[PDB]
DNA sequence: ACGTACGCGCTGTCCCCCGCGTTTTAACCGCCAAGGGGATTACTCCCTAGTCTCCAGGCACGTGTCAGATATATACATCCTGTGCA
DNA sequence: TGCACAGGATGTATATATCTGACACGTGCCTGGAGACTAGGGAGTAATCCCCTTGGCGGTTAAAACGCGGGGGACAGCGCGTACGTG
């Protein structure tokens, strides 16, 4: 007799979860690798801090939870609960972007 | 080398409403962007309003106005009842 | 000092001294860093009662941004004042959706 | 070569879950990691435009919110 | 790898706002001429603060000291083993 | 021969000395606090004139308001299967 959730369970315990902790929940070094890439293209050999990657992180964490949560709503104006790409062109196009 | 913040006026007001709470420092360096930050909404609305009346002196007019038309009533009224409070008291 | 005589905190050289070399006008006024000290001291003293009993809520006796997030956007004219300020290590509201549960 | 795809699905699956959303189709990791390959263009064009207009070589903090500060987004905590 | 259940396609229903004809009202004009107060321009004092100046002092910085977390003796405390017995 | 017993060989929470971290207190050089001279920018006033009203009769027109027919489109019910939930 094995023991399993069903679909719907466990995705409301990991909001329960998440929504507890104000850690970050990208690597460091992935999001080294990416900044310095976007910065390899625009001026050749340049250095970053040990700050200000962070704040970055911190930022677009931030504005893509905001952005969830707007085209989550967006999604729920839908009567459903999932999320498509037409809700985040939505919420994207209607906040002035 | 020197560098200004308002640690020790936070940490006062902090002894003057409940002087039982302590503050971290990173909520402190919070509060720092807020005072400089509203310094600076404050302090430009007060340069415009200043270059809207075709005058060169700022007074305590430009940030009575100023204060009533960027915040909310009860922080502007609050705010200006106290401040001309505290402008009338000092003179 | 003159903060001690008319009930201030912060201090008024600073203030004055700070909008003289701003580049704000020519001439500057003597009531108006007095003024503006009220305004940020009164300002300063509601965060601090604010985030002092969002302090007080979840019984710690030190301030962590999440409590002054939850004491900023827990107010209406806070957030309505600062809606597009984004505050590091403070987390989000928990707001739970109706039709979700 | 392809930093792009360092962000993995979990990540946006949590960040999902930080949302408040429950199911999450295909494309969303797509077009999530699209806004985000805009964003950081966005924001790091002005943080080079910062850092070369001071004359350094080293990006700091004080570059990152003077960044964000004419957007009009104000980035608190680190470097006010 | 399994799985199951909600997005999606399809079908029946019914009802609500569009198209158009008929009713009702808002506004411009003629009469019949009058003033009115509020920003504008010009003029005229008057006195608050820029500027220069010197005297004082106070908050960033260095150090003292306890709060909290940490690693380790220690006085028993439970299996194991000789070990003597009925 | 089956059996209880006295002491060792390992554990284990318990109490004690020790290691960071942050609050609290004692200074002194770049800040403020304050006194006096200048003066031009701010407070006050004298016409002014100029577009802006004051109150309401009628006649007529173009715009607003009402009313019904119904057609097509919003909307409920329901089966499918594959696409993400869960392990």
């Amino acid at each position: 007799k094995p023991h399993r959730y069903k679909p719907g369970t466990v995705a409301l315990r990991e909001i329960r979860r998440f929504q507890k902790s104000t850690e970050l929940l990208i690597r460091k070094l992935p999001f080294q690798r990416l900044v310095r890439e976007i910065a390899q293209d625009f001026k050749t050999d340049l250095r970053f801090q040990s700050s200000a990657i962070g704040a970055l992180q911190e930022s677009v964490e931030a504005y893509l939870v905001s952005l969830f949560e707007d085209t989550n709503l967006a999604a729920i104006h839908a009567k459903r609960v999932t999320i498509q790409k037409k809700e985040i062109k939505l919420a994207r196009r209607l906040r002035g972007e | 080398a020197r560098k200004e913040t308002y640690s020790s006026y936070i940490y006062k007001v902090l002894k003057q409403t409940h002087p039982d709470t302590g503050i971290s420092q990173k909520s402190m360096s919070i509060l720092n962007s807020f005072v400089n930050d509203i310094f600076e909404r404050i302090a430009t609305e007060a340069s415009k309003l200043a270059a809207y009346n075709k005058k060169s002196t700022i007074s305590a007019r430009e940030i009575q106005t100023a204060v009533r038309l960027i915040l909310p009533g009860e922080l502007a009224k609050h705010a200006v009842s106290e401040g001309t409070r505290a402008v009338t008291k000092y003179s | 000092s003159r903060s001690a005589k008319a009930g201030l905190t912060f201090p008024v050289g600073r203030v004055h001294r700070l909008l003289r070399r701003g580049n704000y006008a020519q001439r500057i006024g003597s009531g108006a860093p007095v003024y503006l000290t009220a305004v940020l001291e009164y300002l300063a003293a509601e965060i601090l009662e604010l985030a002092g009993n969002a302090a007080r809520d979840n019984k710690k006796t030190r301030i962590i941004p999440r409590h002054l997030q939850l004491a900023i956007r827990n107010d209406d004219e806070l957030n309505k004042l600062l809606g597009n300020v984004t505050i590091a290590q403070g987390g989000v509201l928990p707001n739970i959706h109706q039709n979700l549960l | 070569r392809d930093n792009i795809q360092g962000i993995t699905k979990p990540a946006i699956r949590r960040l999902a879950r930080r949302g408040g959303v429950k199911r999450i189709s295909g494309l969303i990791y797509e077009e999530v990691r699209a806004v985000l390959k805009s964003f950081l263009e966005s924001v790091i064009r002005d943080s080079v435009t910062y850092t070369e207009h001071a004359k350094r070589k080293t990006v700091t903090s004080l570059d990152v919110v003077y960044a964000l500060k004419r957007q009009g987004r104000t980035l608190y905590g680190f470097g006010g």
